[PDB]
Parts: C-alpha cells; sequence; structure tokens
C-alpha cells in the first residue's frame, strides 16, 4: 500500500508541475501588455491567485511525499 | 470545458489540450499501404496503417505523407489522420469541444475551406479556428515587437510583427526545409558506397540526420581542417547490425540552408532572407526587431545555429545595432505552446467561428478575418 | 600518336583506338576458374582463364564477374582483364598512349582514385582521362540539348543537358538492368519444367534473352491474345540438341523495365524516372528536353522499346507538346563513339591529367572536375 500511495503522490506532483508551468506561461505573456482589455484586467488578478494556490498545494504534497520517505 | 490545440503539420502531428505545457499525444503523419500479398489465414485484413503503427512496420509498406510543402494533396489520407488523432489518439469525442488549427502563411485560399468543411460536415465541432503558424510563437516567446524565423519541415517563413501590428508586405516564405536535407543527405551520403533508395531508408537516413549534424561557425575552414585531420568521424549503426562511419557530410546537410545553390535552388540564404525582411518595413522600427528575432520549429535545433545566425547578420546588418537571436529550449512546441495559450485567453473565447455562423454566411467566413 | 579508347563496362569490355567507328576489339569481362581436378600431363596448369576463352569452356570453369551495379567489387580480376585488354587483345604497349575511360554518375569516389593508381603506378600510361557515360553519348547523338536515358548492364542514368551546362540535380540513377531481366527470364523459365541454376546455365539463357525477346505496346491485351491463341511461340535449340518452347516469357521479361514490382522492387518505371528528370529541370526549357530524347546502351535494344516509351511519355506529359524518341542504330557503341570523338577535338588535347600532375597534386586531382 505504501508503494502505491508514493506513486499517486508522484502522479499528483507531476500533475500539480504541468499546471504551474501553463499558468507561469499565461501570466509572462500576460504582464507585457500596456493597455490591457477590461477582460484581461481581471483574468490576470485570477490567475496570478491560481498561481499561488498551487504553489502551496505543491508544497504540501511535496511534505507529505518526504514525510512518508 | 476544454478546446483541443491540434497543429497539424508537414512532417509530424501534435494534439493535446488547452491549459498545458506539452501535447498530449505527438506522432508523424504518415499513411502506409501494405505491398505483398499475405499468405496467412486469420490475421484480419487491413487496408492501410495510419500514425506509429506504420513506422513499426515500415518493411512492408510504401508509406506516404498527404501533406507536403504545407499544402494539402491527399485528402482521404489527411481525413484519416484526423480520425485517428481524434478517436484513437487523444480518446475524446470531438462534438462536445471546439477546435483551433494552424496554416502557415500565404498559403492558397482552397486549403482553408475544404479544411473547414471537413471539420463541420463530418466531425461536427461546435467551433472552430484557424491561425497563421508565425504569430502563435510570439506568444510563446513572450515578446509582441519581434520578427519570428519559424522554420517547420516543409517550408520557412518569416513574419516581422512590431505592436501587435503584424506587417504584411514584409512576410517572406520559402520552400526549404528538413525534407530537401534528408534528400541530400542521401545524395551525398551516396558517395562513401552506403545507397538508400526505398522510403523506409529515407527515414532510416532523417533518423541519421537527427542525430548526428551540426553547424560549423565557418565553413571553408572546417572543410581543411576535416581534410587535414580524421577527428570530425562519428559511428551509426543500421538496424540491420552494419556501421555507418559519417565524416565530411555531418555539416554539409544543414549548410544547405545557407548556401540553397547545393540543390540547384537560386534564392538567397535564410540569413540574407531575414535581413530583407527586416529592410522591408519601415526606417523607424528596424532597430526593435534586430534586438529582438526569434527562432521556432524543429529545424531550428542543429547544434551551433543560433551563433552562424548571429554572426551573419551581425556581419550584413550596420554597426552600432545590437542583434540577439532569442532561441529558447523545447522551441520544438512553441508554436503549438503558442496554440493553447491563445485559447486560454479570455478575450480570444469571442472569436470562434460557430457552426450556425458557417452555415448561414457560407464558406467565405474564414477568409474575412484572413 | 593515337590514343586508346576503352569504355569498362558491367557486362562487355570495348577497346578500340581514336578516330575510328566501331572498337578495335569487343569481348566480355568475365573470369573463368577451373573446377575440376586435371588428370593428363603436360597441359600446363593454367590458374585462370580471361576473356572470350573462358566463355569458350564455360563447362568446367566456375565464371565471375569482377564488376556489379557499375562499381568495382575484386581488382585483382580487373587489373588481370585490363592487362589482357592492352596486351593480348590490343596488342600495343600501354607506355606510348595515353588513355580515356568512362565510369557511370554518382559512383563512389574511391573508385576514381583507385583506377588512376592502378592506370599510374603498374601500368604507367603518359597521361589518362576520365568521363562520365552519358555525355559522351551526346556526341555521337550529334546535339546539345537533350536529356541521354543510357541503359547499360548493371545500371540505368538519367542525365538532361541543355545548351552544354549538365544540370546535377536533375540526375537520375536506377539499379535496373539486363542482369535482372536475366534472373527473371531463368525464374520464370523455371514454371514450365526448363531449370537453369549453374553460371554457364545463366549464360545460355542469356542468349535466350537476346535472341527471342520484345517489348508488347500493351500488356494486358498482349497477355490475352498469347492466352486465346497460341502464335506468340517461339523455338529455341540447346547446345546438347534439346528444343525449349518459349510463350509468354518474350515479353514478360523487358516489361520489368516499366513495372518493377516484378522482382519486388518499389521504385518506378522508366517513363517515370524521365518524365521526372525532366520537370525537375527549370520551366523554360522542358520543352526543348520534350523534342529530343536519347537512349543508348544494350538494354534498349529490344524490338518496340521506342514506341511504348513514345506511348507512355506522351501519356504522362501534358498536351500541346510534341515528344520524339531518338534512337538511332548501333545504338549498343553510342558511348563509345563519343570518346572517340571526344578524344579527336583538338581543345580536349589540352585537358589530360599528366603523370607528373598526378605525382605532385596527389589522388584528389581527378576529382577537382568531378
Ligand atoms: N533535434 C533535431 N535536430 C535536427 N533536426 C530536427 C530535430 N528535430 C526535428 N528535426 C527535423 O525537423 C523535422 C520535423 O519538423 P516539425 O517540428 O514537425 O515541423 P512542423 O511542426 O511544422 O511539422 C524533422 O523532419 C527533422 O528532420
Ligand atoms: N540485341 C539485344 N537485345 C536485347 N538485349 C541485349 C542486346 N544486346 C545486348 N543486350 C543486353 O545488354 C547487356 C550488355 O549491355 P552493354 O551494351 O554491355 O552495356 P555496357 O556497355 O554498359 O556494359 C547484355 O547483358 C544483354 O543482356
Ligand atoms: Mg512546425
Ligand atoms: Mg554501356
Amino acid at each position: 500500500d505504501l508503494k502505491g500511495q508514493l506513486a499517486k503522490l508522484e502522479l499528483h506532483l507531476n500533475k500539480t508541475n504541468g499546471q504551474i508551468t501553463a499558468t507561469e506561461r499565461t501570466i509572462n505573456y500576460l504582464n507585457k501588455l500596456k493597455n490591457p482589455d477590461p477582460k484581461t484586467k481581471t483574468q490576470l488578478i485570477e490567475l496570478t491567485e491560481k498561481l499561488i494556490k498551487l504553489k502551496q498545494e505543491f508544497e504540501t504534497t511535496i511534505n507529505s511525499q518526504h514525510e512518508i520517505s | 470545458t476544454t478546446a483541443l490545440v491540434c497543429d497539424n503539420g508537414s512532417g509530424l502531428v501534435k494534439a493535446g489540450f488547452a491549459g498545458d505545457d506539452a501535447p498530449r499525444a505527438v506522432f508523424p503523419s504518415i499513411v502506409g499501404r501494405p505491398r505483398h500479398q499475405g499468405v496467412m489465414v486469420g490475421m484480419g485484413q487491413k487496408d492501410s496503417y495510419v500514425g506509429d503503427e506504420a513506422q513499426s512496420k515500415r518493411g512492408i509498406l510504401t508509406l506516404k505523407y498527404p501533406i507536403e510543402h504545407g499544402i494539402i494533396t491527399n485528402w482521404d489520407d489527411m481525413e484519416k489522420i484526423w480520425h485517428h488523432t481524434f478517436y484513437n489518439e487523444l480518446r475524446v469525442a470531438p462534438e462536445e469541444h471546439p477546435t483551433l488549427l494552424t496554416e502557415a502563411p500565404l498559403n492558397p485560399k482552397a486549403n482553408r475551406e475544404k479544411m473547414t468543411q471537413i471539420m463541420f460536415e463530418t466531425f461536427n465541432v461546435p467551433a472552430m479556428y484557424v491561425a497563421i503558424q508565425a504569430v502563435l510563437s510570439l506568444y510563446a516567446s513572450g515578446r509582441t515587437t519581434g520578427i519570428v524565423l519559424d522554420s517547420g519541415d516543409g517550408v520557412t517563413h518569416n513574419v516581422p510583427i512590431y505592436e501587435g501590428y503584424a506587417l504584411p508586405h514584409a512576410i517572406m516564405r520559402l520552400d526549404l526545409a528538413g525534407r530537401d536535407l534528408t534528400d541530400y543527405l542521401m545524395k551525398i551520403l551516396t558517395e562513401r558506397g552506403y545507397s538508400f533508395v526505398t522510403t523506409a531508408e529515407r527515414e532510416i537516413v532523417r533518423d541519421i540526420k537527427e542525430k548526428l549534424c551540426y553547424v560549423a561557425l565557418d565553413f571553408e575552414n572546417e572543410m581543411a581542417t576535416a581534410a587535414s585531420s580524421s577527428s570530425l568521424e562519428k559511428s551509426y549503426e543500421l538496424p540491420d547490425g552494419q556501421v555507418i562511419t559519417i565524416g565530411n557530410e555531418r555539416f554539409r546537410c544543414p549548410e544547405t540552408l545557407f548556401q540553397p545553390s547545393f540543390i540547384g535552388m537560386e534564392s538567397a540564404g535564410i540569413h540574407e532572407t531575414t535581413y530583407n525582411s527586416i529592410m522591408k518595413c519601415d526606417i523607424d522600427i528596424r532597430k526593435d526587431l534586430y534586438a529582438n528575432n526569434v527562432m521556432s520549429g524543429g529545424t531550428t535545433m542543429y547544434p551551433g545555429i543560433a551563433d552562424r545566425m548571429q554572426k551573419e547578420i551581425t556581419a550584413l546588418a550596420p554597426s552600432t545595432m545590437k542583434i540577439k537571436i532569442i532561441a529558447p529550449p523545447e522551441r520544438k512546441y512553441s508554436v503549438w505552446i503558442g496554440g493553447s495559450i491563445l485559447a486560454s485567453l479570455s478575450t480570444f473565447q469571442q472569436m470562434w467561428i460557430t457552426k450556425q455562423e458557417y452555415d448561414e454566411a457560407g464558406p467565405s467566413i474564414v477568409h474575412r478575418k484572413c
């Protein structure tokens, strides 16, 4: 069971990292804009918050995986 | 919902979902048909293999490429490729999600219409959009002012943009790409004794190209060094347990890019096309385009292409101007990485072409924004 | 002085002097080695027969071909052939006169160097030159604009020229020639009961091919006519007083030229290669090449090949365009007839490679003009 749950934790960590990469790329594009469309102004904030949430989720997942180890 | 972002290419198919960092599936765009009789009973007949299974069983198949030079020649094969991508590879029904496709600039009009019809009447997607390959690169790069230099298989094109105002008269297109380099590699490998003729042997030559090639900083000096000594030699192994030994041909294949007269063509090297594109724009924006060059496509993965590009452009361009070649890693997927970003954007979610719009307006709809 | 013009071929050797209308000597390029013990005393043990005497005593010899597919495989046998040609056959010492040789296009580099060394260090000729087989055909034909289609034993190649500017990227090469036809003739003669296995039996099959073969204008109708009636039957006599009776196989052997899928190959017929070569040149010169086609080599002596070639090319090529197949008689020696003419020309007498030039520059000399 220990090995299986460790594997599932690894998979979840991989998925989280994959999401972080895309969100960072989108924010990197959106930052350069100078007079963004009103919708983009809110989308930028939404993405900025989502990146944070994903980062703490990643920290928690890696901490749990290490604790199993 | 998630919007698929397929990139039908000239030599590979990359299909995936929006909001990702890599294509979900990647596989060659070939169709193989059996060549021999077939003697065993029970096997279960198959008219044609498609995708990677064809690449696996290349021994007894006649591989064909439905696309060439960006244009699409065979339509049944392309429809087969699309069906395989949507059902067998991605494993998602196409009805629920929209779709985003990419098409190279200056292509024939009819292509766009036929693609639209095949993506509405037969597959029944609720909304489809098509974008220029070069433009999507700048989203992945992360800037707005630049001159992309997408160089895929089949063709290579240059599209300069400034503050998000694409200049259409400075766009350039050229038909020198990886397939010509593969053919030249076969032709020059003929000298040492190794003779490759069949299509599968061409596939082997393509792998040889991918693994063992590089671009010399200077050409004549490299020839002199390779002729005098014997240090520029590499050994490769065929599937049949035979060893090829490549010498000069390591840097005579990609050199065709900068000297298109090897193949009998007449156009100028790619550095000259980039410089001409830059000098075909206005006077006030040339400095910015010099500052930010961009590379994309698989063909620009040769070790040392960035250095030679920078050196040649610096030699051609006036002094007092600073030139950088933004050449990030993982450039291979750069175009695709743009599309997913473009799909994610909230504003872009208003720019699709709904099915009823195409039903009412007609085929011309797609060209209104062309 | 007179300059020898030898044409080392893939299945025949033709050697002669300049300013003539035919080769002085012509003989097969084979080497026969004895197979059995030898019981009589006083005969004097020879180790290998060479040339025509081997063909005379094929009963108790194991005939071998030093050349294959243009490339030279065995070098001792080739040197023996050259020595026999210069001393026993021509009966002229090689020191006094220069020499002109012919080599097919796209062959390995090493061949040229080794031939040069064997023609300088060992035989000590005062000057040697080597020329492409296809080019010499145009001197014999009498024109300058054309697309030769030399088809010798071993291999066949196409070289289009326009105003004496050979296009190198349009050259085509293919490994379908008379030897494959002989093997196919053996394989299909197997059906009726006649079994030929040994090398001398292959030599007999080659004679059967030479005498009784032709090319049908259309294939399916010819097969139907041959099956329905019994008029397409011929009787031939073996050396052992036995009678073979050939039917359909009369026109299934040469048909392999236009349908290379009979022997398991994958390339296209020769008409398709000619059309592709023509359509790989520039737009403005295709008409002249269409007008003036040329054939050479022994393999193109099948009765009716010219008509089928013209019909196929006319069907493939666009209308409004006039096609002729210049197919003069005595085409067998056409290539050789070129060389002698090339030797005679006063200008050409400045282009040899003197012995001291090779001694100083080194082996690379020959390749400078390649
Ligand atoms: N690492 C590499 N080094 C050199 N050439 C490469 C490399 N990867 C791919 N290529 C060349 O690029 C071609 C594939 O291009 P691709 O990325 O499919 O362009 P597109 O997406 O427009 O079809 C291949 O045919 C291959 O010859
Ligand atoms: N009259 C003919 N009819 C049919 N085939 C022929 C004829 N003469 C020669 N051949 C074929 O051509 C071959 C000889 O080719 P050759 O003219 O020697 O080419 P090369 O000069 O390049 O060696 C022979 O093997 C034979 O099978
Ligand atoms: Mg691409
Ligand atoms: Mg010949």
